[PDB]
RNA sequence: AUUUAGUUGGGCACUCUAGCGAGACUGCCGGUGACAAACCGGAGGAAGGUGGGGAUGACGUCAAAUCAUCAUGCCCCUUAUGACCUGGGCUACACACGUGCUACAAUGGGAAGUACAACGAGUCGCUAGACCGCGAGGUCAUGCAAAUCUCUUAAAGCUUCUCUCAGUUCGGAUUGCAGGCUGCAACUCGCCUGCAUGAAGCCGGAAUCGCUAGUAAUCGCGGAUCAGCACGCCGCGGUGAA
């Protein structure tokens, strides 16, 4: 069913109420960082191939 | 906790004030789930939704403080 | 633990009347992160036994604590698996160490609604061999003895 | 018998005793005293004939009674005979906003 | 003129010691010793050394201050106070060491980890 | 004097480069120049639990640093005015001529 | 030197910020040891013997978990198991269990004065200041895209006074009434305030859990998701034992 939720979100909302955050290349509705736009799952993985400046492991 | 005024929806106060002037019909069909009470609905006879079916209930004197929503309850236990 | 014995953390002395044991007590009041209070019923306390027949804090401490600190132990031990309870040499320090335990533990039922005279009262009876703490030891060392005959050669 | 209706204790400091009686507080006493002029007095009260009187008519002017229940009574009483979901589980007791219940008896009734 | 220095760090505080001949006495943040301190009588662990070199005094003390609770930078001036004594005789570091009270407790506050309710705290757990 | 110039990047090098480029680039035609100041670098944080159905237990958290620069200087000639205007690399770090 | 003040003059000494360096390696001393490896003690030193902590998870076991993050063989639906909207669920309650918070008070309850951290967030957002209402708050206005301005003087702490051992001035669940905020809209199904009422509950069986140090115990701060809603979770710091 993804795909016709997907659809939603890209429209102007009923109401102002009711536009939430969901990942872009995923589609997680749950937990996606509201700085990068991406679920919990695919910022940890892309954060592995080099591709988001900044982001690296914490060690202290 | 709206102390700036109660609220009624127009897709009913339109509704119910159209019987103002002679008796009024005894339905008046609605979602009756967001609208508080009025003194202009005593009399009436609204049913209420309750996501399954109408609820036929007339409307009382004392019966006008809370909301449309606490007489059909969706619960249904027993 | 397994491998060996371990370091024992010494404490500081006292800042009125400079005594190891002093600090070592007033450790064993405190609960909960919170010292200054305990400092502050050690100190009351402590005026409290020397007003009714002042002779010192100190002195009378150290009467009632040689009438607690034990000289036995029963020590259960499975040498032959069973329930053998040998009488042990206590130690020097675990002497003090469960002096002090008994002391304040038994002295928090006393039963004073006042803040401190729970304290100063049991060392007061205590170092006259009235209170259960004195009969504490005494039972130890009536248990102890009570049992070193099939107990000893071990 | 004693002195504001019924309920009143002997030997108390005053304004806690004040509180005692049905429907008034804290802040009823603090208020109302304010309103004589008094203090503790002290800890075993000893008040004297005028000021009882003084206390006597400054709560004379207040809704709370031995008779604040008779309110309350007849409000949940037209609450339970009209609709009334929140009537109807005041048969059963539940709140203004609901606790999900697979616990909330254990205040109410002694369930287990 | 003539004004001797010296710092201590205790549990991330951090005290800036001024030292001066006077009568024994110590400002804390211009204000008196008895002022910054609370009830606490830790006040023998502050002239603690002195107990054992310029015995006991008399020198004054400026102090600044700052972080930690009042224990831990109450613990934090009394190294200061060492350093200073230090820069007068090198010839007192070896009574220093010998009695201590003269290299950093480095103990602090422990880095926590994530899924223990605190930096060692297991939480209860049922068997069976 | 009416001019200085914030740094924000990742990697030092990068930075302490571009910061000695300024510095040549200022101190070359006049002087009055300030050195490249430190700055607390401020630092993120975050927790992703390192599983994808179950096992909140596994945590896997990540970070993020920015080093900073600030460099001031006095009594800017038109030349090296002009000389600011047009240098741009590197191209790692941001920089923003500012009053 | 002067002002309310490090503010404003004056300075970069200290503190701190942060780059490059330096530094702990059984390096030297004694001893034990087949002279080896290693081990016990010592000096010096800030730290001595993997200084304290983290990241780092070998071959494989368990047909463990996951087609519901994503992907995919095969099987299947196809004017319907595909799709649009309103209303209700997922919050239902005779009951059994796991995890947590507040408690059963005198190291306490209340009232009044009095100081000290650390990590981070901030443009449609953090509100300064002042005014109003006892409160949750409202009004006008002020800086701040930052070591500047704000969240934000941390709370236990320290000093006095009152309360006297009682279901108590402890406990504040529950409930009546009147309000506040966001919200198109708070009955179902928000958070918070004031008044009023004032439940069980005076240290808990058999059994069973955690923990070797700045730990256990205890007290506050921040932020992730997020109009709004935290006793949860992720970090920080204060006090400080056996
Ligand atoms: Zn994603």
């Amino acid at each position: 069913a993804k795909k016709s939720m997907i659809a939603k979100n890209k429209r102007p909302a009923k109401h102002s109420t009711q536009a939430y955050t969901r990942c872009e290349r995923c589609g997680r509705p749950h937990s996606v960082y509201r700085k990068f736009h991406l679920c919990r799952i695919c910022f940890r993985e892309l954060a592995y191939k080099g591709q988001i400046p900044g982001v690296k492991k914490a060690s202290w | 906790s709206l102390k700036k005024g109660p609220f009624v929806d127009d897709h009913l106060m339109k509704k119910v004030e159209a019987q103002q002037g002679a008796e009024k019909k005894k339905v008046i069909k609605t979602w009756s789930r967001r609208s508080t009470i009025f003194p202009s609905f005593v009399g009436f006879t609204i049913a209420v939704y309750d996501g399954r079916k109408h609820v036929p209930v007339y409307i009382q004197e004392d019966m006008v403080g809370h909301k449309l929503g606490e007489f059909a309850p969706t619960r249904t236990y027993r | 633990p397994r491998k060996g014995p371990v370091a024992k953390r010494d404490v500081l002395p006292d800042p009125i009347y400079n005594s190891k044991l002093v600090t070592r007590l007033i450790n064993r009041v405190m609960v909960d992160g919170k010292r200054g209070i305990a400092a502050n019923i050690i100190y009351n306390s402590f005026d409290i036994i020397k007003e009714s027949t002042g002779n010192d804090p100190l002195e009378v401490f150290e009467q009632a604590m040689k009438n607690v600190m034990p000289v036995l132990e029963v020590k259960a031990r499975r040498v032959g698996g069973s329930n053998y309870q040998v009488p042990v040499e206590v130690r020097p320090e675990r002497r003090t160490t469960l002096g002090l335990r008994w002391v304040v533990n038994y002295a928090r039922l006393r039963g004073e609604h006042t803040m401190e005279e729970r304290l100063a009262k049991e060392i007061m009876d205590a170092a006259n061999n009235t209170g259960a703490s004195v009969k504490k030891r005494e039972d130890t060392h009536k248990m102890a003895d009570a049992n070193r005959a099939f107990a000893h050669y071990r | 018998a004693r002195i504001a209706g019924v309920d009143i204790p002997r030997d108390k400091r005053v304004v806690v005793s004040l509180t005692y009686i049905y429907g008034i507080g804290n802040t009823t006493a603090k208020k109302v005293l304010a309103n004589v002029g008094v203090s503790e007095d002290v800890r075993v009260r000893d008040l004297t004939n005028e000021q009882t009187d003084a206390i006597r008519a400054e709560i004379d002017k207040l809704k709370v009674e031995g008779d604040l229940r008779r309110e309350v009574n007849l409000n949940i009483k037209r609450l339970m005979e009209i609709g009334s979901y929140r009537g109807i589980r005041h048969r059963r007791g539940l709140p203004t906003r609901g606790q999900n219940t697979k616990n909330n008896a254990r205040t109410r009734k002694g369930p287990t | 003129q003539v004004q001797y220095s010296g710092t201590g760090r205790r549990k991330n505080a951090v005290a800036r010691v001024r030292l001066v001949p006077g009568t024994g006495k110590i400002t804390v943040n211009k204000k008196d010793v008895e002022e910054y301190i609370p009830h606490a009588d830790l006040r023998e662990v502050i002239n603690q050394p002195f107990g054992v070199t310029e015995t006991k005094g008399a020198y004054d003390v400026i102090v600044n201050v700052n972080g930690g609770g009042y224990a831990g930078q109450s613990g934090a001036i009394r190294h200061g106070i060492a350093r200073a004594l230090l820069q007068v005789d090198p010839d007192f570091r070896s009574a220093l060491k010998r009695a201590g009270l003269l290299t950093r407790d480095a103990r602090m506050v422990e880095r926590k980890k994530p899924g223990l309710k605190k930096a060692r705290k297991a939480s209860q757990f049922s068997k069976r | 004097q009416k001019i200085r110039i914030r740094l924000k990047a990742y990697e030092h090098r990068i930075l302490d480069q571009s910061a000695d480029k300024i510095v040549e680039t200022a101190k070359r035609t006049g002087a009055d120049v300030s050195g490249p100041i430190p700055l607390p670098t401020e630092r993120s944080l975050y927790t992703v639990i390192r599983a994808t159905h179950k096992y909140k237990d596994s945590r896997e958290q990540f970070e993020m640093r920015t080093h900073k620069r600030l460099i001031d200087i006095v009594n800017p000639t038109p030349k090296t005015v002009d000389a600011l205007m047009k240098l741009d690399l590197p191209s790692g770090v941001n920089i923003e001529i500012k009053l």
